[PDB]
């Protein structure tokens, strides 16, 4: 146990690295070029190139990777996933070192590899099987063995709601199966574990149905991104015991003793935006701040500076929480997110916020068509109940009126005739008007709306802050604040509304103001500064969303990105690479 | 006497409940209510509210309204004095009369001799015909109010109505235009004498609309949405704004730290060279509460001109912007910042200047345009400027342009330099083409040759061993740096050699 090196980078990269040095180890890691930056490079005691950006020249190439492990001395190497986790030629040139690849034996790597081969090591090992489903809910066991026979299984973890099979939302345990159908996933998980020689922690996935009757779609041999969820109830480091295992190891506990307390909820923050059919988004993370504390836990490998390079994994970070109870964790999580940070990309923290609230989340019942049942127009938005643009009228209305008492406070004003703070004020929110009365003294403010309800503001909040956390009657109310001409711009659940607060006469006037229509677009992309094409990243037919990348012109030696005007279909394209350009040329048109 | 009452009430009514209503069918409010939202609360004290005009020809004394066409008075801005006027479109156009532009001139006057800004809300279908030289000499007058009150008394001119002919004029010499996105418009001649005279055929709203004046004129500071955010931002820049050219920048309290740090900004400067960043951001994180008024946003975007605090106190910020024509300089750019400059050093409100200029936007257009006249304007703006000048060069500092922006031979007081920065007679290539003449046939001697004048003078070091840059430090302390830099410059008093005034290029 010393100088173990990481073939991976990202969140995991410090996710292990995390690890390894809390347990005194010799970290190390590896970097392609657009990843010097990188969290994870920074977290472990050494660090070495691997080449360029991409990682079909830095991170897969085995020649660097190896190079590297004993340019720096291995004593256990660790892929993290979706790299070289899964890749025998990597697993052999380790043991031709005895770099002990931390994790499962190159051997039942390509057994669960195979479709055909899977389906048959299930069978004998008694492994249930699709015959031959109504609700089809993906629900897996995460289980951990080691090369000396032993091995157990650590729980459940449901992930049905995922879009585009890609996982969303995952947790743990599953609110679905009970205890006994929970044993005979878990008992026979397990089981089929040892069956295929299974080293590590790995996960096998099962398609539970209406009646708990669960089958076997396949075992994923590595390290699964949504362990967390698992941890967080088993009081387990599945990245410490797989270490510890991978160097000839026993477990410290039994079968008796995995207990699984309270619950967990994992979302993850991926840089796509829901408002453009989640179209991923590229660029430099200009705020970025999560929670950090019922447990919160932010797994990532960015930070605010950062850039999210086209040469990756769009997912920003894994927001965990847990609790006693179920609804305690997807609550703490619903505060989690109303609280997270983010600027400078397109990011689906306010979808995640909109299925945390979603009834059928909440009820548990959910299948894995969830996802494409409930959002099959991409995400929507979200909008407000009553109770709710109430509580953030009053506290809109409560932030406006400090803020404008502030403006009051200017030098130069007339001696005796100071501006004074009006009373009264409407705060128009999402379509509703909310007539609304303050009073407030030193402690917070007290917001009267027409029907002789009143609301207590208390916030620690002031101009400036683009975060605020206010208390309006006795409970939270977390808001991400923005300015604009009447009021802000005002956003809490998958919310994100203008609210206006104006006084009576204001409001009375901006209600004979015209309504203001977009303009009109060509279709035609013409060429705004007379340059060279450097790129064009569209196909022709491709489909494109509002603002996206269509091509890129050198001007004087700075590159400039052209991009949709709004959402359409290329239809032809007529310049590309090399190409020069003067105004007004149409570079692409569109159906 | 309730006598009284009424007559106020019957003046109150302008043209009429039925032109009010079509002025509010415009989406356009009227001459009171733009003057009721722009003043505190019941603030506002009226003047000549019962003027009637002198005109005695074509029957024009059958048709004696009160007011004659304009509502003109003082009032405050969060309790800050300040005094207006708005043309009442439903009084005879709100034409301007020998009479009407006395009433402009009586709160101009009031406003020199007190040292109150003076807000005018433009709403006329120009000048009354019928009152002949007498609307002329009216016009005249206000003029030369307005180029007497030039940097003595800030003039904030708001167009929410058609402004056509001399008028233009007026609001061209005070010291922001603002418009009104759809509403409003301005020109010396009408479409239908272009059309006459040129046979060319527009609209009014093509001809002068807020837009054409907003992006492609450079006679427009902005274009608000409608009547009532118009009149909202007015009063967010009045609340930056000193109230003359006596006192200094208003200071009020603020939420934020001296000395925020934003990591975020070491990494602003791209690593390529050829790709840009938003120099906004930078603008954003200094900034105070992150708040930003913008000057000319959607004009000469090569450039950015606004106004921010710091520590509560007003500053002006004059930065290139690499995202447009790579930061270059050119003459829309240059006379955009350089009246910017001019108005704030008029007014002792300091400057801070964020450059990463590579040089001027070559080009006959340029070059037969005038360049070398508009280009020295802005460069006459910072060498007369007397207000505390605070510099950071985030990257590209070369030749001429970097001489321009607030460079330490202007006399600026603090020339700060990121890490990234790159001062320099000019790049690289072209300084080694000359320097190396007979060694271009050699492709290895010039690729080498720059490969040296990159790595020896493309930095802000050679600049510092000559004192050029007072120091080079690390981007996230920038806010930190600047805002005691300026703080420490509060008592700054510098003297320019008398004279009448200035002979700066036209
Ligand atoms: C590279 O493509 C050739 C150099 C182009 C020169 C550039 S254009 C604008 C900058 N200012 C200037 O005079 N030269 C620079």
């Amino acid at each position: 146990f010393n100088k173990i090196l990481i073939a991976n980078r990202g969140e995991i990269a410090c996710r292990v690295i995390k690890t390894a040095r809390k347990m005194g180890i010799s970290t190390v890691a590896i970097y392609s070029d657009a990843d010097k930056q990188a969290l994870h490079v920074q977290m472990a005691d050494e660090a070495v190139h691997i080449g360029p950006p991409p990682a079909n020249q830095s991170y897969i190439v085995i020649d660097k990777v190896m190079a590297a492990i004993r340019a720096t001395g291995a004593q256990a190497v660790h892929p993290g996933y979706g790299f070289l986790s899964e890749n025998s030629k990597f697993a052999e040139a380790l043991e031709a070192e005895g770099v002990i690849f931390v994790g499962p034996p190159k051997g039942a790597i390509e057994a669960m590899g195979d479709k055909i081969t899977s389906k048959k090591i299930a069978q004998e090992a008694n492994v249930s099987t699709v015959p031959g489903v109504t609700q089809p809910r993906h629900i897996e066991i995460q289980v951990l063995c080691d090369s000396h026979g032993n091995g157990i299984y650590l729980g459940e973890r449901e992930c049905s709601i995922q879009r585009r099979n890609q996982k969303v939302v995952e947790e743990a345990p599953s609110p679905f199966l009970d205890e006994a159908t929970r044993r005979a996933m878990g008992e026979q998980a397990v089981a089929l574990a040892k069956a295929v020689g299974y080293a590590s922690a790995g996960t096998v996935e099962f398609i539970v149905d209406g009646q708990k009757n669960f089958y076997f779609l396949e075992m994923n041999t590595r390290l699964q991104v949504e362990h967390p969820v698992t941890e967080l109830i088993t009081g387990v480091d599945l990245v410490e015991q797989m270490i510890r295992v991978a160097a000839g190891e026993p477990l410290s506990i039994t079968q008796g003793d995995v207990k699984l307390t309270g619950w967990a909820i994992e979302n993850r923050l991926y840089a796509e935006d829901p408002y453009r059919g989640f179209l991923p988004s590229i660029g430099r993370l200009t705020r970025y701040r999560p929670p950090a504390e019922a447990a919160v836990r932010n797994d990532t490998g960015v930070y605010e500076g950062g850039e999210i390079s086209m040469y990756y994994d769009p997912m920003i970070a894994k927001l965990c929480t847990w609790a006693p109870t179920r609804a305690a964790a997807i609550e703490a999580m619903r505060i989690a997110l109303d609280s997270f940070e983010v600027e400078g990309i397109g990011h689906n923290l306010p979808f995640l916020s909109a299925v945390m609230d979603h009834p059928k989340f909440i009820s548990g019942d959910m299948t894995t068509a969830f996802i494409a049942e409930e959002y099959p127009e991409g995400f929507e938005g979200v909008n407000l109940p009553e109770t709710d643009l109430r509580r953030v009228a009053a506290a809109a209305a409560a932030m406006h009126r400090v803020a404008e008492i502030r403006r009051t406070r200017v030098s130069g004003r007339m001696d005796n005739h100071e501006r004074r703070v009006g009373t009264e004020w409407v705060v128009t929110l999402q379509g509703a008007d909310f007539p609304v009365t303050i009073a407030a003294d030193h402690d917070g403010s007290t917001v009267s709306f027409d029907d002789g309800s009143s609301m207590r503001v208390t916030s620690d909040w002031t101009p400036g802050d683009q975060l605020a956390n206010l208390m309006v009657d006795g409970a939270p109310l977390v808001l991400k604040v923005g300015k604009i001409s009447g009021g802000f711009r005002i956003r809490t659940r998958g919310a994100d509304l203008k609210v206006h607060v104006r006084t009576p006469r204001q409001a009375e006037l901006a209600r004979l103001m015209p309504e203001k229509l977009p303009p009109d677009t060509s279709k035609m992309l013409l060429c705004p500064m007379p340059g060279l094409i450097v790129k064009v990243d569209v196909e022709v037919g491709q489909e494109v969303q509002e603002g996206q990348a269509l091509c890129t012109i050198e001007a004087m030696k700075m590159e400039n990105i052209l991009r949709a005007e709004k959402k359409g279909v290329v239809a032809k394209i007529n310049a590309s690479a090399g190409n020069s350009l003067a105004v007004d040329d149409v570079i692409m048109e569109f159906e | 006497l309730e006598q009284l009452e009424d007559r106020r009430a019957a003046a109150r009514l302008g043209g009429g409940q039925k032109r009010i209503d079509a002025q509010h069918g415009r989406g356009k409010l009227t001459a009171r209510e733009r003057v009721d939202l722009l003043l505190d609360e019941g603030s506002f004290e009226e003047f000549d509210m019962f003027v009637t005009h002198r005109c005695t020809d074509f029957n024009m004394q059958d048709q004696k309204p009160a007011g004659d066409g304009v509502v003109t008075g003082w009032g405050t801005i969060n309790g800050r004095v300040v005094y207006v006027f708005s043309q009442d479109f439903t009084v005879l156009g709100g034409s301007v009369s020998e009479t009407h532009s006395k009433k402009i001139c009586k709160i101009m006057d009031m406003a020199m001799q007190n040292g109150a800004p003076v807000i005018g809300i433009n709403d006329s279908g120009g000048a009354r015909i019928q009152e002949g030289v007498d609307s002329l000499a009216g016009y005249g007058e206000v003029f030369q109010r307005n180029i007497m009150a030039s940097g003595v008394v800030p003039q904030i001119s708001m167009i929410m109505g058609p402004c056509a002919g001399g008028a233009v004029y007026s609001p061209a010499m005070t010291d922001f235009i603002f418009m009104v996105k759809d509403s409003s418009y301005m020109f010396v001649t009408g479409p239908d004498v272009v059309k006459t005279v040129t046979n060319e055929q527009v609209s009014a709203e093509e001809l002068g609309g807020a837009t054409t004046h907003t992006r492609k004129s450079s006679v427009a500071d902005a274009a608000f949405e409608n009547d009532v955010e118009a009149l909202a931002e007015v009063r967010r820049l009045v609340d930056f704004l000193p109230l003359n050219n006596r006192e200094k920048p208003p200071v009020r309290p603020f939420f934020d730290d001296p000395d925020r740090i934003e990591p975020s900004l070491d990494t602003l400067v791209p690593d390529n060279p050829n790709t840009p960043y938003d120099m906004k951001e930078l603008i954003h994180k200094l900034a105070d509460e992150g708040d930003f008024y913008e000057i000319q946003e959607e004009f000469a975007k090569n450039i950015i001109t606004g106004f921010i605090r710091l520590e509560g106190r007003t500053v002006g910020v004059v930065a290139n912007q690499p995202l447009v024509l790579a930061g270059c300089l050119d003459i829309d750019s240059s006379r955009k910042a350089a009246r910017f400059v001019r108005f704030c050093d008029a007014f002792e409100i300091p400057l801070l200047t964020l450059i990463d200029v590579p040089g001027f936007l070559p080009g006959t257009s340029q070059e037969y345009g005038g360049v070398i006249k508009h280009g020295a304007k802005l460069l006459y703006a910072y060498g007369e400027a007397t207000v505390p000048m605070v510099t950071v060069i985030t990257r590209k500092a070369y030749g001429g342009a970097y001489v321009v922006m607030s460079s330490k031979h202007l006399r600026a007081d603090f020339n700060y330099a990121w890490p990234t920065a790159e001062v320099a007679v000019m790049g690289a290539k072209g300084a080694t083409e000359i320097i190396h003449r007979g060694d271009l046939g050699d492709p290895e001697k010039i690729a080498q040759h720059t490969a040296d004048y990159e790595e020896r003078f493309a930095n802000p070091f050679v600049a510092s061993e000559r004192g050029f840059v007072d120091e080079v430090i690390q981007p996230r302390s920038t806010r930190k740096r600047v805002a005691r830099a300026f703080a420490s410059l509060r008592n700054k008093s510098v003297q320019m050699p008398w004279k009448k005034h200035d002979n700066i290029p036209l």
